[PDB]
């Protein structure tokens, strides 16, 4: 945060509005009590913006030589095996919760439905997210193996 | 062989004993049967609930 | 020359090494020499044949049984007995076929094993074309 | 101005006395064999071989604009009576905790070196092929010049290419059979998961 | 690192060169026969009486001609008694040289035993000794299958890259350029919708 003194003289004659003229008025007001008291009775707090050239931006942004090469680098295959097995197993356990849920859960009063049938930590949604993340990955996995084989030989 | 303690097969007309020490079948495919298995129960339930709409 | 022989992987044949060391090392007492010691000289053969087998498993992945019997200068049945005994000690991993056709020395390749190795081969070529390029930049400077 | 370097240095150590002189940056574009002499000057001050870190300021391409080179004196099999030379060294980038958070605060891009979702990585597979092609092409036209335009026979370059041909993949190996087993596994799991999403949306 | 000074007498310079060649014949892992000719030490005097039979043995080994080795060897073994006492070492080098040459230039990484036997002018019994000796020296690594009568190499030791060979590399890479390239096109075209 950045600050610039105010003169006591300004505050005594109540001439302080001069310093806060023609502005958007966005002031950080985080931190109060003694700190804020001191600030109001001594300095003025105003915004900080960060300006940078696009030359600077690009140098920083650029990463490794091996960055643009990585797609033919591939995971060790013992880990892909492990991952395939973990996902099939996990969904099974949340699927139990989901079957129990739609036994009933067609009455009334929203919040009660969620406590009765464990609609909190909702199983349908948590399952839909895991199922898809794993599905997309497995497309990437195959894609790399086939390409590696064929491109090189 | 039948107890399973070397679990192989006896080739009678060639009078040789084949021994295979391969453990039980791949885990991954079996775990798929369990996942698909649940899903059938999910669908039966889904149709009853949906009967009201039809 | 004896110790280095038994720790090198050149194939040595019992009937040959025998004649060699008879007028030199067998004269010397202890282990060889005397009458008690001549009943120690005998065991030496065994040690040799079993050191040949250990090398042979690693180098020849498939070898015919018959060739092995000539090389070790042993009868077939005997040869078969020593192989079984060696697999037992766990030194080597082998599959012996009693119809006396072929002896297969094999290392189980689980699916992972071949794939991971192959993984490394692909990665290293990627690294090689990039590095080869770095040193090519330099050659332009020199010319 | 030699003297300047010593005067600057002592104030700088007060700030942080961990730091030591280790070499010099050169503002590119590109290596010179006049640098060999330059390097030697710095070596007087330094207790380690000075690093010549060519930070190229022209930022050509999106690839790293650092090559690193160190002056080493080595003997060589050709006949040369000791050669003095600059050997390429691998350049990577690491940033501190303090530094890293500055990089991310600055950036406002969507990013695409993230290699995150199906979309970024979809691009990334194509990007790598063409990445390779450009490099490969450079190797190829360079080989023509060696046996036609009398660029020296640099035995090191050729020597390295042998590993590439020896460790090149092969088909009809029982590895190839192995890849097919894996391919079936991954498509298999893909289908069970595909059906599983059909159920959720239908609810 | 030899002083550029020519103060070291020509007689001394040749004499030492001579020694290297003799060692290299009788060695077991040296294939720098070509290296010597690319170094000044031999390069500048190639007319001397000593440098007839001697250079010729070396070029004999390189191409793996056993008829050329035989003829020379009869004469030379007599002249120098060193080669007589190391008769076995000298006989082996021609054989070793030839098996590795053939494995390098052949692009397939398996070769039948029959090819080696005729190539090397040795019976088939002697093939199994030679591959075994070679894996042990570490010149090559691989496996021996007697039931497909193949020897599968999996590693080759670095070698000088002759002129002719520089041309070969270019060829393998040109072919691999086209493989990369044709593949990239399909994949550029398909899935056009998404590259963002």
């Amino acid at each position: 945060d950045a600050f610039r003194l105010i003169d006591t003289g300004a505050l005594i004659n109540n001439l302080e509005p001069r310093q806060t003229t023609s502005n958007t008025g966005l002031l950080n007001k985080a931190n109060i009590q003694a700190l804020i008291h001191g600030l109001n009775r001594h300095y003025y707090s105003l915004n900080i913006d960060y300006h940078k050239t696009a030359k600077e931006t690009k140098m920083l942004m650029n990463l490794h030589k091996e960055q643009w090469q990585s797609g033919l680098k591939m995971y060790d295959y013992e880990e892909k095996e492990e991952s395939n097995l973990a996902a099939t197993k996990s969904m099974v356990k949340i699927a139990e919760q989901y079957s129990k849920r739609i036994e009933e859960e067609k009455e009334l009063t929203e919040e009660e439905l969620k406590t009765r049938y464990v609609g909190r930590q909702d199983p349908k949604k948590h399952l839909s997210e895991t199922a898809d993340e794993t599905l997309e990955n497995n497309i990437v996995s195959v894609l790399t193996a086939g390409v590696n084989s064929v491109a090189i030989k | 062989i039948l107890d399973k303690i070397f679990y192989g097969v006896l080739d009678q007309g060639n009078g040789w004993l084949y021994v295979y020490e391969t453990p039980n079948q791949d885990a991954t495919y079996d775990s798929a049967l369990e996942l698909v298995g649940q899903l059938n129960k999910v669908v039966d339930q889904l149709f009853e609930k949906a009967s009201v709409l039809y | 020359s004896l110790v280095k022989l038994f720790t090198t992987n050149e194939l040595m044949r019992w009937p040959i090494v025998q004649k060699t060391y008879e007028p030199v090392l067998n004269e010397d007492d202890l282990a060889f020499g005397g009458e008690a010691n001549k009943h120690h000289w005998e065991d030496l053969q065994k040690r040799v044949i079993e050191h040949n087998l250990r090398v042979i498993s690693e180098y020849y992945s498939r070898i015919t049984l018959l060739r092995l019997n000539e090389l070790l200068d042993l009868t077939e049945s005997q040869t078969e007995t020593y192989i079984s005994d060696l697999v037992n000690q766990g030194i080597i991993y082998a599959k012996v076929n009693r119809p006396a056709k072929i002896v297969n020395f094999e290392k189980p390749k689980n699916s992972s094993q071949l794939l991971n190795e192959w993984s490394h081969n692909v990665d290293e070529l990627l690294e090689h074309i990039e590095t080869i390029g770095h040193l090519i930049t330099k050659e332009e400077i020199m010319h | 101005d030699h003297n300047y370097i010593e005067n600057m240095n002592e104030m700088c150590k007060k700030i942080n006395a961990k730091e030591k002189l280790i070499g010099w940056y050169h503002s590119g574009p590109k290596l010179r064999a006049s640098d060999l002499k330059i390097n030697e000057l710095f070596k007087k001050y330094t207790q380690n071989n000075p690093l010549l870190l060519i930070v190229d300021v022209k930022q050509q391409g999106v690839g790293l604009p650092t090559d690193a080179y160190v002056a080493i004196e080595q003997v060589k099999d050709d006949g040369t009576s000791t050669e003095k030379t600059f050997l390429h060294l691998p350049c990577t980038i690491e940033a501190e905790e303090a530094e890293e958070i500055g990089v991310e605060h600055l950036l406002r891009d969507v990013r695409d070196q993230a290699a995150g979702g199906l979309s970024i990585r979809l691009t990334n597979q194509l990007k790598s092929l063409k990445g390779l092609q450009s490099k490969l092409k450079d190797v190829v036209e360079y080989l023509d010049k060696v046996i036609n335009k009398e660029l020296p026979i640099n035995h090191t370059i050729l020597g390295k290419l042998q590993d590439v041909f020896n460790l090149l993949p092969n088909l009809g190996t029982p590895d190839d059979d192995e890849i097919d087993v894996e391919n079936h596994d991954r498509i298999n799991i893909s289908n069970n998961l595909q059906k599983a999403l059909t159920v959720k949306t239908n609810d | 690192t030899l002083e550029p000074s020519t103060s070291i007498t020509l007689a001394e310079r040749q004499q030492l060169a001579y020694d290297l060649s003799i060692s290299a014949l009788l060695g077991d892992k040296i294939y720098n026969f070509g290296e010597l000719l690319h170094h000044p030490i031999m390069e500048t005097i190639v007319n001397d009486s000593n440098y007839d039979w001697l250079f010729q043995l070396l070029n004999a080994l390189t191409v793996g001609d056993f008829d050329k080795f035989d003829s020379l060897i009869k004469v030379q073994i007599s002249k120098i008694p060193i080669l007589a006492q190391h008769e076995s070492f000298l006989r082996q080098k021609i054989c070793l040289m030839t098996l590795i040459e053939t494995v390098f230039v052949k692009n397939i990484r398996m070769l039948s035993f029959e090819d080696i036997s005729k190539a090397t002018h040795l019976p088939k019994d002697n093939v199994e000794h030679l591959v075994m000796r070679a894996i042990s020296l570490g010149l090559l690594k691989g496996s021996i299958d007697q039931v497909n009568e193949l020897v599968t190499i999996s590693w080759v030791q670095p070698r000088i890259i002759s002129g002719d060979q520089i041309t070969k590399m270019k060829d393998r890479l040109v072919e691999w350029n086209d493989q990369v390239e044709k593949l990239g096109k399909k994949m550029e075209a398909r899935g056009q919708s998404i590259w963002v």
